[PDB]
């Protein structure tokens, strides 16, 4: 039998306070026909995961005694990469050694193992399978473990709402160094959209700007430049010279930053708000709505794909193909290996606390 | 003021400008390693390095005007190897009675000059072709070459660096050159022996 | 010849500072075939007219010497009611005695007379024509002079953007005692839309509440109640028990008030911002966009109807019909009759100064 551990909470709050590790047992001998057991290869810490734990994200798993606690508890994490270790007698879509991701949210990916059904999972090609097919590249663990939220989010925001004319039109985004922002810059490059990334200034600005341009950002500006009345006409010129328009803003910051990117749109522009930095509302001057016909809207990948498996599959296959073809690289993760030096939940707690360092991936 | 600032010719112009005490502006295409390139060109002798986006910019024009005013001098000469909008931008930056020499066309785009520069600023646009200039001008060729040799011997000039590919007999010579043609974008290519 | 008076400015600024009166001559004995001469019956002072003079509203008349000034000058006012006094040999659309409003903005209505072309004007029925047509009511001067902005605004926001199911669905608005707010309540009654109006508290609150409910508001709440965490669930119940959904919000306030009305929409709601209460940006929490799929957009009647004659015409006709039928009521204007004993521009300067007293209509 398999001894596993899960990161759980029984009450919503800050991960530093409410998270603990639970050891539980999975019966790999007593397997129903449609069942599948998997081992975790890695799972990332996303803001949505943290928000879910904090109680401010209206999509979460039920609390239960299933993991062997007296007090009903919930698992953590919504995306991750798993290896199929054993399948039941009536499962034909998966087999031992296959790579998979959860087919749905609320699965619990901050744990070592899981028992579910075959339809709780989606097959991604493992590296041996990509090589056996004809592909020049196989997916890394980080690439597989982070494929389902951030790359889909960037792709869908850029393609599903307004049509940007390849080779002329523009989008603008804040949180430019975020994982989603990095995917959006690369996808923009791949699809021949022009882009402006807005980032916070820092001593190594030079380095950070260069990295983002290499990914595909056409221009990178600081939040000081975003705020500047003086700088505004320079942005207007960039857009005018291309022959296109800035039609789309992507906002994950809110506050002054959101105002700034909205202002840089041509008339009839659309903003999509997909995130927000801690107690800071989307603020838009009345004039943009009235005189520029600005529209401010939302984006939630969970909700958009809940009842749309075709859109999901299709978006997912493109990301996979681009990875295999070597056209897309991953937003890099700081990888922490669960090797027994420190318990599981502290790895995730450290991960949450070190979020500012960049995207965090726990590996197994 | 010159465009194609990262070209081998652009790099010699920057150095010769420094050696003769001329101020210069190099215009270059934006790139991820922009800062490193700007630094290289300034070290060579460019006084200022701007991007083609800055070249296009009405907003930025007055900043360039400030530089020139502070120097006490005038922008009298433009060197164009790009054509199109780039040629427009560098022409606009000249003081009245300016001259542009077009010596190349690195996109197929024609030399494009606003009517107002000709009529109101007395701009003149002409060509340059070293082969034709030196055809019956062997004294001028010799004098120019001697200066370049002397500068190299004195340590005052350096070369626009090449990516070197050595011929050794295992790959046909024409393929080395074909690869060199295809890798033009990486920078000046030299087949060695 | 006709001696006319026009209120002009040569430079943008505060109306108290830059307005003057110019005397000019109209040659009524030399009309070109398509030309028409009109005499003003009344024109109102709207915030847009003031903003226009201030130079902060991006739709304005050219500055010209055509009123006989040496300095290029602009006329003032964008709506008003006029009477046709003479037409050119080829005019069939209008006749002496007809009532007209400008067919387009920037015509200049703060003046005694105008010379234009027939297509510079839209015919409304004069009371003699409404009566001859068997209607119970002719239009008042105020109703005609104020028909072009505020009533059309209310009607178009309510019908042109999202379809409210009559007898079920809801809109919510702030500025509930504003002119547009009061028209919106009546139109909701006429079209069988449920509504909540949000108003500022005042000593005669219960009285104002009864008056708005009579106009057509289903429920009226204060800004304190709009802000109230405690009160929110009560509103949810109203909508739930009705069988419909709160699909549309109308915002003319910004700030906390806009946040409050947006929070009270069902999922997939739309807000239209059509005005602003000095300095206050439209403030919306990130969570509404992401988790409620909220959308924030603009409304500007001038732009919407700029090149949509058919939509204007149809909307105008409905407003006229309702006035003739006694089914729509205007708020009373404070009317100031131009005498010749006091410069015309001073009448409008006073009107600008006395704006909070109520809508100012200068009459002739
Ligand atoms: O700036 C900070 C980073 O750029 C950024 C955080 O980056 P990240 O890689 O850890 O987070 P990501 O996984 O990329 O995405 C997180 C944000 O997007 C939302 N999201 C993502 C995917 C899908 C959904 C959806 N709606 O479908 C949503 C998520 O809620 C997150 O908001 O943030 C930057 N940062 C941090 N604090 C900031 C700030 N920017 C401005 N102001 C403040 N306060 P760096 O590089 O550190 O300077
Ligand atoms: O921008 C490109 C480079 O700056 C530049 C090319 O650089 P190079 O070193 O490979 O070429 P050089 O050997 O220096 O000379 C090239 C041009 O000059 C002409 N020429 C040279 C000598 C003598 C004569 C003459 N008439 O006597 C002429 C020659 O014909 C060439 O035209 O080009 C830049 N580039 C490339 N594509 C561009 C562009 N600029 C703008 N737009 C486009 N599309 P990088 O550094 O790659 O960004």
């Amino acid at each position: 039998m398999i001894t596993a551990q899960a990161v759980l909470y029984t009450q919503h709050g800050e991960p530093k306070d409410v998270l603990f590790t639970q050891s539980f047992e999975i019966d790999d001998d007593n397997l129903a026909p449609n069942e599948v057991i998997v081992k975790t290869l890695g799972s990332p810490v996303n803001p949505s995961d943290i928000n879910q734990i904090q109680g401010v994200y209206p999509s979460k798993p039920a609390k239960t005694t299933g993991f062997g606690t007296t007090e009903p508890a919930a698992p953590c994490g919504n995306e991750g990469l798993f290896e199929v270790i054993k399948v039941g007698s009536n499962v034909s879509s998966l087999e031992a050694g296959d790579w998979v991701i959860p087919s749905h949210v609320n699965f619990g990916t901050w744990r070592t193992h899981a028992l579910g059904n075959d339809d709780d999972f989606i097959k991604l090609p493992n590296p041996a399978q990509s090589k056996a097919n004809g592909k020049p590249n196989g997916l890394t663990i980080n690439q597989g473990a982070t494929i389902s939220v951030n790359p889909l989010t960037a792709y869908l925001m850029l393609t599903h709402y307004v049509k940007l004319t390849p080779g002329k039109d523009w989008f603008i985004q804040n949180g430019g160094t975020s994982a989603v922002g990095k995917y959006a810059s690369q996808i923009g490059k791949l699809l021949n959209f022009n882009s402006i990334s807005v980032i916070r200034d820092r001593p190594n600005l030079d380095e950070v700007v260069a990295s983002l341009k290499e990914l595909g950002a056409t221009q990178v500006i600081t939040e000081d430049q975003n705020n500047s009345r003086e700088f505004g006409p320079t942005i207007k010129e960039w857009i005018k010279q291309s022959g296109g328009e800035a039609k789309l803003a992507l906002n994950c910051v809110g506050g002054k930053s959101s105002t700034g990117i909205a202002r840089k749109l041509n008339n009839n522009g659309l903003m999509l708000t997909y995130g927000g930095m801690s107690f800071q509302p989307v603020t838009i001057p009345t004039s943009l709505y009235i005189f520029k016909n600005f529209t401010s809207a939302g984006f939630w990948v969970t909700e958009l794909l809940k009842n749309n498996k075709e859109l999901k599959t299709s978006t997912l296959n493109q990301i996979i193909a681009w990875y295999e073809e070597g056209k897309l690289t991953d937003a890099k993760s700081i990888e922490t290996l669960y090797d027994g030096t420190k318990p599981l939940h502290e790895l995730y707690q450290d991960g949450v606390a070190n979020s500012k360092d960049g995207k965090q991936l726990i590996t197994y | 003021i010159q465009n194609g600032g990262t070209s081998a010719v652009g790099k010699y112009a920057s150095q010769i400008g420094k050696l003769l005490n001329f101020n210069s502006i190099s215009v270059i295409r934006d790139r991820p390693n922009l800062d490193e390139v700007v630094a290289s060109l300034k070290e060579l002798g460019a006084t200022q390095v701007i991007t083609e986006d800055q070249n296009n910019s009405r907003e930025f024009g007055p900043t360039i005007k400030e530089w020139i005013k502070q120097s006490g001098g005038e922008a009298k000469l433009a060197l164009n190897c790009v054509g199109g909008k780039s040629s427009t931008g560098i022409a606009r930056k000249l003081n009245n009675n300016g001259l542009m020499l077009t010596y190349g066309g690195m996109s197929f785009q024609p030399v494009t000059i606003p009517t107002s520069l000709y009529i109101f600023k007395n701009f003149t646009s002409a060509g340059f072709w070293v082969t034709e200039l030196l055809k019956n001008n062997k004294e001028l060729k010799t004098s120019t070459l001697n200066q370049i040799i002397a500068w190299y011997e004195e340590g005052k000039l350096t070369d626009a660096k090449s990516i070197e590919t050595l011929y050794d007999g295992t790959k046909p010579l024409h393929e080395l050159y074909q690869d060199g043609v295809a890798n033009s974008k990486d920078g000046k290519q030299l087949i060695t022996y």
